[PDB]
């Protein structure tokens, strides 16, 4: 009952997609390092995950791992692929309690950052989440730069985001 | 996992200003029981046939009683709520527990034969989706109103033939429901 909370009003961004989109160069490990703040995802700190790619399938068989925010240690098991209708850089993502949700990788340099927008419009009010993913666990490092200029230059202000913490408590098993 | 009913289209441009100035005054009027006399494909009707919506009224929003045979076979109990938008847009939400809320409008009634009902979203990229039902307001309907509605819908071109006749009759255990 009601309208979920994480609604808000306006509709969502119409971000770029990557251009030439491989997703093989894309698999590995991602750290997430700032969020907006996204109910469907329990851990919340250590936040790690691997992208692997199959390719009979053209997607990837994902692993999410980190910590609750209180102290357990979750890990998810979602898939998340491209599909027909658009470009490779517009995927969707298939986790099982979950919407069908779609992850636009906005810019990406493979080596180094991801920076991934995901929201639904409804009608005049939208349900945002967002991702700055980096390659390395570091909070400070050179993704969030370069991220939070591609999401500021796309309309989805960087001041909506929030830091994942990566510290000396993190296990990264992913 | 995109479901089935989001689909590529914009949702149709009605007049619910109009409806909402002419409808806010007369709320009670709608209260009371309401048989469903068809609806267009729609997953969130638990209740296969013998659909008893009973509504009432309270000043704000109305409280919903939903009966009938689930498709399992048996008797199902469902309890709703259709208050005013929240967010200020002319229209109602409807929102059914163990559910988030969409948007209703009612597109004509006449408060004590048939209500026509539409409610529809539109999303990014192009699609959307939509849900419209035909309120009774005695177990079998008029063929003589089922045709205002018919044509109420040709207005906002909603495809009539996707409407499909619930189950309304004698078979009916509306006495058994009342009791819930
Ligand atoms: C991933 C993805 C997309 C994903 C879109 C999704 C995932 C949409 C999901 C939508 C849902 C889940 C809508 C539900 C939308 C649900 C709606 C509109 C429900 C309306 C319900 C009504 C009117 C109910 C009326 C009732 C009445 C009247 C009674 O009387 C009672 O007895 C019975 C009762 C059923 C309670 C994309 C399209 C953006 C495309 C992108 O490229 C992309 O990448
Ligand atoms: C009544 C009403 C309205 C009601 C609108 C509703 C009810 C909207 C509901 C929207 C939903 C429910 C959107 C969900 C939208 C949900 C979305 C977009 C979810 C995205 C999720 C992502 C990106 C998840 C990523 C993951 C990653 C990356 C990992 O790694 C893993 O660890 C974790 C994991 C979660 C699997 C109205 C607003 C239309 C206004 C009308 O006037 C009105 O009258
Ligand atoms: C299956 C849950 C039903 C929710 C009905 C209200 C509208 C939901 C819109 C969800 C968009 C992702």
């Amino acid at each position: 009952d009601g309208i979920p909370s994480f609604v808000t009003a306006g509709k969502c961004a119409s971000v770029a997609n990557q251009d030439n989109f491989d997703l093989r160069r894309y698999a590995g490990r991602w750290y997430q390092t700032h969020i907006i703040e996204n109910a469907y995802q329990p851990v919340t700190r250590c936040i790690h995950s691997n992208y692997e790619y199959s390719t009979n399938d053209y997607g990837f068989k994902v692993t999410t791992a980190g910590f609750n925010p209180n102290d357990e240690y979750l890990k998810i098991d979602f898939k998340v692929y491209p599909t027909k209708e658009f470009p490779a850089a517009h995927m969707l993502i298939d986790a099982p309690s979950v919407f069908a949700a779609p992850y636009e990788v906005i810019e990406t340099d493979y080596e180094t950052y991801s920076c991934v927008y995901s929201c639904i419009t409804t009608d005049n009010y939208k349900s945002e989440f967002a991702f700055v993913f980096s390659r390395t666990p570091q909070t400070s490092g050179p993704a969030v730069e370069k991220t939070a200029a591609v999401f500021n230059k796309n309309g989805v202000e960087f001041s909506k985001f929030v830091p994942v913490s990566h510290t000396a408590e993190c296990v990264y098993r992913a | 996992k995109i479901p089935n009913f989001v689909v590529p289209g914009k949702c149709a441009s009605v007049d619910r200003n109009k409806l909402w100035a002419e409808q806010t005054p007369n709320r009670n009027s709608y209260a009371g029981v309401w048989y469903q006399f068809a609806l267009t494909n729609n997953p969130y009707q638990l209740i296969e046939k013998c659909v008893r919506n009973e509504y009432s009224f309270d000043g704000k929003q109305f409280v919903i009683k939903s009966t009938g045979i689930a498709y399992d076979g048996n008797l199902l109990k469902r309890n709703g709520k259709l208050y005013p938008n929240p967010f200020g847009e002319p229209h109602l939400s409807i929102d059914y527990e163990n559910s988030f809320a969409a948007p209703l409008v009612i597109l004509e009634t006449d408060y004590s034969n048939y209500a026509c009902l539409y409610s529809c979203i539109d999303y990014n990229f192009g699609y959307h989706s939509d849900f419209s039902f035909i309120f009774s307001r005695s177990a079998n309907l008029a063929d003589q109103y089922v045709k205002k509605c018919e044509a109420a819908f040709k207005n906002i071109n909603v495809d009539t033939t996707r409407f499909v006749k619930t189950v309304q009759g004698s078979s009916c255990p509306y006495d058994t429901q009342k009791t819930v």
